[PDB]
């Protein structure tokens, strides 16, 4: 029982897809020591014109200059810690790198589960029913579909989906009738292309997974919002109040739930027309951002991320078939408080993701760990004369949303 | 009307502007040379000159 | 009147060495200045003389 090997034993690790994807451009080395801990990027400019049959008219109603900003900022450390005594730990492991290879995953992996926490949280769009999984393929086609139908072109698409749900795309490719290369593929190593319908589509084991949140009655909208382009241009995110909810619970609505508004539907950005699924126009929805109560009487308020805007004097920066206005009729993605890990797809300038160096710090011996670009800061001190030495690892992320109208969650549709 | 202040930042110039100064007079006049590498914090806190 | 430059290197041996002695200094300096050549181009015994 004393002959142990020096070798360690193997262990579990998820992979990274998201940090790959997400854009890591514009966000890096901007956050210095000069411009503080947020910056903004610029925003584009729409135009609307006016039909009239007269040409000597050099004197009428023009337009207007609005800019907008979008600010990104920095987040919480990432320290993984701890307490030992130093000489027991070298008793037999030399240079305490045993230590190194289970927590540089510890650190890249919490990175993950955050980024995937945001890119739910602050996605605004939404499609198919939470309850059914993905079956099909068009289940995979319809976030294409719906990505261009927006009308975004400059960029890449990206989807990801969970290890089981890919198994049943693979057996449904097994299923072809003329693609001989496909279908050996798909028999052999169970693996759909990279581009499938027209989206690049992953396979991810470490994916976030979230509770719905008890709820309960026919919701509706008690007071009118203001969603006009002044008020809503820095950050695409309104306040509303609901009523005709459940008298007092807690936890009402959880963060990331899809509440939809029934008579307002999507525009095509530019063409600024309705939008047709086939055989019924399209509802706008809406993202929780931040957890909400329910007090007694039935009324919610709320924060959320994605604004209708149907601005009357600025009518070029509409998004939006018509007005919220009191009375209109709301709905939420769902059940009552079932638990799910939700299918993501997203383009690529949605969210970004930055790093912010550290220095060292004085007369305390340190090191720089890399790991697929990410670079961790370790720390070793010995303070207390107890044999209690310590070290500690540090990374700092930074992030920004671009535009929520180009991102969020999806699922399948029976 | 245009709403347009978003377009710019507010700009803080890497540029100090000058102090206030004194004068050095009094260490310079004064004797160094004798008292110069003679008192050790170890050896003691006092050092002692003979008078004529 | 004489005012000595520092002298915080210290000597053992000090009785003022006399009264007193007063260090001065030499300072030299290197610049690139811009300055004007002529060239006299005088046939006799060579030409080229710049």
């Amino acid at each position: 029982s004393q002959i142990v090997l020096k070798k360690f034993l193997p262990g579990f690790m998820s992979d990274l897809v998201l940090a790959k994807t997400v854009d890591r451009q514009l966000l890096a080395g901007e956050i210095n020591s000069s411009t503080g801990d947020s910056v903004s990027f610029k925003r584009p400019h729409q135009f609307s014109s006016l039909r009239t049959p007269t040409g000597d008219i050099s004197g009428q109603n023009k337009n207007n200059l609005i800019s907008g900003k979008a600010t990104g900022r920095v987040g919480n450390y990432i320290t993984v810690a701890v307490e030992y005594q130093q000489l027991e730990e070298a008793i037999k492991l030399n240079q305490l790198e045993e230590i190194l290879a289970p927590v540089r995953q510890r650190i890249v992996t919490d990175l993950e589960t955050e980024l995937a926490h945001f890119m739910m949280n602050n996605g605004a769009l939404s499609l198919g029913s939470p309850n059914t999984p993905i079956t099909k393929w068009s289940d995979v086609a319809q976030t294409a579909s719906f990505l261009k139908d927006l009308g975004v072109n400059e960029g890449e698409n990206y989807a990801v989906m969970d290890p089981w749900s890919a198994q049943r795309l693979a057996d449904a490719q097994t299923g072809l009738h003329a693609s001989d290369q496909l279908v050996r593929t798909a028999w052999e190593n169970a693996q759909i292309p990279t581009n499938f319908g027209g989206i690049r589509a992953l396979m991810s084991n470490g994916l976030a997974s979230r509770t719905q949140g008890a709820f309960g009655g026919t919701l509706t909208v008690k007071t009118q919002p203001t969603v006009t382009y002044n008020a809503v241009k820095d950050s695409y995110q309104f306040t509303v109040t609901l009523t005709g909810a459940t008298a007092s619970v807690t936890g009402f609505l959880k963060a990331g739930d899809q509440v939809k508004f029934t008579n307002t539907y999507w525009l095509q950005q530019q063409t600024k027309q309705a939008l047709y699924n086939g055989a019924t126009p399209i509802s706008f929805t809406a993202t929780v951002t931040a957890d909400a109560n329910s007090d007694s009487g039935g009324d919610v308020t709320v924060t959320l991320s994605g604004v209708p805007i149907y601005d009357t004097t600025n009518p070029q920066y509409n998004s939006v078939s018509r007005q919220v206005e009191a009375g209109d009729a709301v709905s939420v993605v769902g059940t009552a408080s079932q638990t799910m890990k939700p299918n993501l797809f997203y383009n690529k300038f949605f969210c970004g993701l930055g790093s912010i160096p550290l220095p060292k710090l004085h007369s305390i011996d340190s090191a720089v760990a890399t790991y697929e670009g990410f670079s961790i800061r370790v720390h070793k001190y010995a303070d207390g004369d107890a044999n209690v030495q310590k070290m500690r690892f540090d990374l700092l992320p930074a992030y920004v949303c671009f535009n929520p109208h180009m991102g969020g969650q999806f699922f399948g549709n029976p | 009307p245009n709403n347009l202040d978003s377009n710019v930042s507010q700009i803080v110039l890497k540029k100090f502007l000058p102090g206030f100064m004194s004068d050095l007079v009094l260490a310079k006049t004064v004797d160094r040379q004798l008292l110069a590498g003679e008192i050790n914090s170890s050896t003691g806190d006092s050092v002692s000159f003979k008078r004529p | 009147p004489t005012s000595l430059d520092v002298t915080s290197m210290t000597s053992w041996e000090y009785n003022w060495f006399g009264a007193d002695v007063i260090y001065i200094a030499k300072y030299y300096e290197v610049r690139k200045e811009s300055v004007d050549v002529i060239s006299y181009r005088h046939p006799i015994t060579g030409e080229i003389a710049t």
